[PDB]
């Protein structure tokens, strides 16, 4: 059901593959255990809600509860925000590749029309349920504010990079005196998965941009 | 063509030069002496002679301005200092032999730069020097120029007469430019300009060529009130050198002279269009515009410059041409912004302000103005002395002696600070012994200055004691006359009895200075009446 | 006093005359020292280096964007000089020149057989001297163009509007007058978009350098307070502290800048101010990572030379030479596969850096 | 009697001052100085360098013969390291180098700032042990290149009897004791023809270059009269001049000698001397051009330089340094058991030109 994953410092990642029951507590554990592995805050999180078709409702409120404090999550059927939630306000941008419906798209509706999270993916599956805005769902779907195709990026390597300052010969140390960065051999350890498909990197960059500014 | 260093010649020159920028002049020396007597070559001479000149020992610079003549003798300056350096050193006859090196060259051959050499000489080396140019002159009379050099070594000397006898004996010297020029020079320390005047226009009708000439005899036309005259010579300058700003700025300052305002401005925009000599010409038409109906323009040539350290005598120019147009206001604005532009150049500025208008009789714009001066820099003593000044004016005496005080703290040497302080604590204190010794100083400092000696009479006479006030003031009106310093003569005789003296003198005073004040009021509170 | 270093003039000295006996050519002592004074200059550090007359030249004609030339940007093509691109006002636009002008004469001799450093050379020269170009155009008759080497300003900032509301701006070279066109470039971009402009792409890859001033400069116009850059060294006037002018033409508008390795000192102080000052965004491959601001001190034989005078630091007090800049988002030239005139479609890092400008514009609201 | 040139000492003295007073590291005068003269012999002769003394010490006796090498040899040119010749039987022979390429970075450093003794002291390493090479060739874009450095055999000349009517004789590298196996491989030639060839192929190509003294012992196992080489300098003592031996076990077989453009030094000696005495006739392309000899001078102190006393010359008035020595004829290499000769097109033009010369010969 879940699946949690520190991407980049501050910026670990989440996926619900399928709304099952008690899906809300395994992602408060998941919350928590990234919790210890990044310090207690991160800068930004990336909920992987796509390709989900849908599940249970309880499990969708919980889950949205899971990250909102007020407001009602869902409604025909009044289901309410607990102010308890372990999020803390962590930035978050919700993915929408098309197959989200149902759980996925009403938490994905609850977190955007609260203003709590944001939307990147696509255009929703499109499947009566009410958004915590009065706006419904299953006549039109969810539009996201922001649209990212589906894309899959591929980097090629240069035969040379630009030989930094620190491999010239006597070039002056750092004035804070901390070991200069030198260029030995380059080559990539791992396929982290922001490298894999367009969206994450998309909306790992757009985290960092929300992290950058808009702190002041 | 070059030469080829050695491997020791390159070694001790290389440690000279290098000791030539660590103050270690003399290991510079050792080296460059050595290695000019056995290289021979003339640039190290050559540098070894600068550097032996400009430390001062002379024997071993004699040694090697003799090597560097040696080196390349075609190089007649170096003949020359040679020669000198010999004159210094007292042969006497090698220092003949060569002036015929450097003389008889028939290339250039010149005893201008002799002169100008000789001029910062000591005399007794000047006069061994015209000693051998006279031996040189029995040996070789036939020639002017020998003739010329004498005369400029005699007149360096200080007897003109002689030398301009011999330039009058010889026609040589009215053709040839250089003793002409000499003999017009030797008329003006004569004293007679209505002789050097006719014979500068009979150098300019027989040699017009020369512009030094014609720009004499109109600056002796000048001298002699001539101002008419010597306005057509540099207009007529001006035509033959349109070029020359400094020409045309001379016409601009004539012109001046000579009441004609309209060309003056207009010269002094020619300068100002030129960009050259323009503070100068924004003092002179600030002048203008003082004496001349417009001043908004005067004010623009004065903003369309820049910073000049000539240009704050035009600045003060303008600050007493606004002054006068009735606009204080503008004037502050202005040099406020002056302040702004450079902090160096705004506490001159706050002291031209302060002055000005303490000139114009607003003393408390001035006050607070010197106050403002004194916020930004305190430190300054000059700011202090005028802000005691307008004290004084204002009768804020406590603040004179406050500023007195901090000036002379931070500069005792400068006797008129203390000269000052005496003279205001023995006018406004009981016991005159501090004020005493502070004169004291201030005489021992500058024993000779007018206002030295008047306050030295001045507390004298608050002692008591009356001859040595009588004398000390006398010498003070000799030095300079002034209404104050009338007062306290006259002070000083109603204390030794003889009124009849005091009326007289505080007369002729009166009718020296008899918009002052201060010698009314002593005369009114001594003899009872407004005057003598 | 300090001692006059003694010992190791004799060596040098006592070097000088073996070199001048054994060499097998001939040399006169003012090229040995000449060779010495270069030396001396290289080896203290990478980028300190005796400037000749030529290269001075060079230099400040590179870092002044004045020169004496046709204004005529052109490329090497099978032995015939192609007009890439006529510059606007210059001899060569009011001559008519077009893209794809082939350079074959200059006043005459051929094109061929000279490499692309003589005929620029050749081009080149006083201002006012004529000049007769014969220039084949698309392969038709050739043509002779009567020119006369002018005075010519080169454009150091490009400007383009890739979408209504967001903006694309470069600097390839930082110059004396930088500062003052890329104000006006704002201006103009404002003026492009009737006021009101939401994001702004700045673009510094491969910018080499350029004097410090005008990088300050440019720093501040979109900069409101604070300080830039501040420089620190042995000599007294190297501590010298720029600030940040309050006034900028930039609105506030949110800002992402890119680096590349190939951006420089003027490029990283750039980088550093709109960083280390939370006004803007840094996104690719880390920078040269070079800190020394350089004076041209002045020689009497008219050949200069250049010191490293003195480090700077970003306004956190980082001295980042020997370090580079290290950009927040860290994206890599890469290649998207998908399952008029834009740049976007064409780059990568350009249109990942207008992706995040307008999802910062989205998040922004309405 | 002519004008000492005081205006460039002056100048030198003021730089020196300026710079130690603007510099932003208290830098002390050692230091520059230091730097000045290294810069002004290295901007000079581009070989040459200032052995300094612990340079002097470690040049005195190898520090160890553990590590070996890329095998390639570089000669400075416009400030680039360039490789003269890689070295046959060697990892970076073996990989896609050609000489006649630069070498832009060596160990993830550029090069165009040191001389090519701190390049080659970079290249050398610990044996087994790999490096990576940035070579720009022909203009083209750098690319990265892996080598392994070991300690590296050469085996000096090896004699290929190519056909049984000719020998193809190919010498590596101009090593000590060179001549020898020369003469000993010429008379297992011999033997193998039954003391009679018809002629010779000296595939010296792709050589660096040697000891001198080999090189003049191999050209003299070929010849029999006339100088070999002569040397010129400006020391006294830099005339060096060579002769010819009557002995020669050559039995003054025709000769067609190759020269690539890959070979430097004392493979372009060997050449030039068997061209100018025409004792046979070249093939191969425009040689490199290196004829620069390097000599250790001694100074005041415990220090030494390495000044090029002399540049060599062929016997006659031609000079290897300043043109580099020429062929007669100028055949481009290219590619067309298996022998030898039908793989490199050279050895195929020149075997065919021994073919055709043979009849004209005779016997």
């Amino acid at each position: 059901s879940v699946k949690s994953q520190v991407l980049e410092p501050g910026y670990a990642y989440l996926r619900i593959t399928q709304f099952q029951v008690n899906t809300g507590e395994e992602v408060v554990k998941a919350l928590n255990q990234l919790r210890k592995d990044n310090k207690g805050r991160l800068k930004g999180l990336v909920l992987d809600l796509r390709n989900n078709p849908g599940g249970v409702l309880q499990s969708a409120v919980e889950v949205a509860d899971a990250f909102l404090t007020k407001g009602l999550i869902v409604y025909t059927l009044r289901f309410s925000a607990d102010p308890a939630d372990p999020s803390d306000k962590v930035p978050l941008v919700v993915l929408i590749n098309g197959g989200s419906a149902a759980a996925a798209e009403i938490v994905a509706g609850a977190l955007q029309d609260q203003k709590r999270a944001i939307l990147m993916g696509t255009d929703s599956f499109g499947k009566l349920y009410y958004t915590p805005n009065g706006r419904s769902i299953q006549a039109q779907g969810i539009v996201p504010d922001i649209e990212v195709g589906r894309a899959k990026v591929t980097q090629e390597r240069s035969s040379f990079e630009g030989f930094k300052e620190a491999d010239l010969q006597g070039h002056l140390a750092n004035g804070n005196g901390g070991a200069d960065r030198p260029t030995g051999k380059r080559a990539a350890p791992s396929e982290r998965p922001q490298d894999s498909d367009y969206q994450l990197s998309q909306a790992l960059s757009l985290l960092k941009g929300l992290s950058v500014t808009r702190g002041n | 063509k070059y030469g080829s260093f050695s491997e020791d010649s390159l070694y001790s020159l290389l440690v000279a030069e290098l000791a030539g920028q660590r103050n270690r002049f003399d290991i510079a020396l050792s080296n460059y002496v050595v290695q000019a007597q056995k290289t021979r070559d003339p640039g190290v001479s050559e540098r070894a002679f600068r550097i032996a000149e400009y430390l001062g020992a002379d024997q071993e610079a004699l040694d090697t301005s003799l090597l560097w003549a040696r080196s390349a003798p075609d190089n007649l300056d170096a003949q020359r200092a040679a020669a000198i350096q010999l004159a210094r050193a007292g042969r006497y006859e090698e220092s003949m032999v060569y002036m015929e090196k450097v003389l008889n060259g028939q290339g250039d051959t010149h005893f201008d730069f002799l002169a100008l050499s000789a001029a910062e000489t000591d005399p007794d080396t000047r006069a061994g020097l015209l000693q051998s140019f006279d031996h040189l002159l029995k040996k070789y009379p036939n020639n002017g120029q020998l003739l010329f050099g004498k005369a400029l070594l005699l007149q360096q000397d200080g007897r003109p007469d002689e030398a301009l006898t011999l330039l009058e004996d010889n026609s040589a010297s009215r053709h040839e430019v250089a003793p002409l020029l000499l003999r017009s020079r030797l008329l003006q320390s004569m004293k007679r300009s209505d002789e050097a005047l006719p014979l500068l226009k009979a150098g300019i009708k027989e040699h017009p060529d020369d512009k030094r000439v014609r720009l004499a005899y109109a600056r002796l036309l000048v001298e002699q009130n001539r101002l008419d005259d010597a306005k057509a010579e540099f207009a007529g300058l001006v035509q033959q050198f349109p070029d020359d700003d400094d020409l045309r700025f001379s016409l601009a300052l004539v012109c001046l002279e000579a009441q004609a305002w309209d060309e003056a401005r207009i010269y002094l925009e020619e300068l100002v269009e030129r960009d050259s000599h323009v503070d100068a010409a924004h003092f002179n038409l600030g002048r203008l515009a003082e004496e001349q109906k417009d001043t908004a323009r005067a004010l623009d040539e004065y903003a369309q410059v820049g910073p000049g350290n000539d240009f704050l005598p035009a600045q003060l120019r303008q600050t007493d041409v606004l002054l006068k147009a009735g606009r204080v206001d503008e004037a502050a604005q202005r040099l406020d912004k002056a302040r702004s532009e450079q902090p160096d150049y705004a506490i001159q500025l706050y002291l031209i302000e302060a002055e000005a208008l303490s000139n114009n009789d607003q003393q408390e714009k001035a006050w607070q103005a010197i106050q403002e001066g004194l916020k930004q820099y305190p430190e300054d003593l000059n700011l202090l002395y005028t802000r005691s000044m307008l004290a004084e004016k204002r009768n804020d005496l406590a603040q004179m002696e406050k500023d007195l005080r901090f000036v002379i703290a931070r500069e005792p040497d400068n006797a008129m600070a203390l000269n000052a302080l005496g003279y205001t604590l023995a006018d406004r204190t009981t016991r005159y012994g501090e004020a005493r010794e502070l004169i004291l100083k201030a005489h021992k400092l500058n024993p000779d200055d007018p206002a030295i000696l008047d306050s030295m009479g001045w507390i004298n006479y608050r002692q008591g004691k009356l001859a040595d006030a009588e004398r000390y003031l006398r010498q003070a009106l000799q030095r300079y006359p002034d209404h104050e310093v009338a007062a306290h003569l006259g002070e000083v005789l109603w204390a030794q009895g003889r009124q009849g003296d005091a009326r007289a003198i505080w007369r002729e005073y009166l009718d020296k200075q008899p918009d002052s004040d201060v010698l009314r009021r002593t005369i009114k509170r001594l003899t009872g009446a407004e005057t003598p």
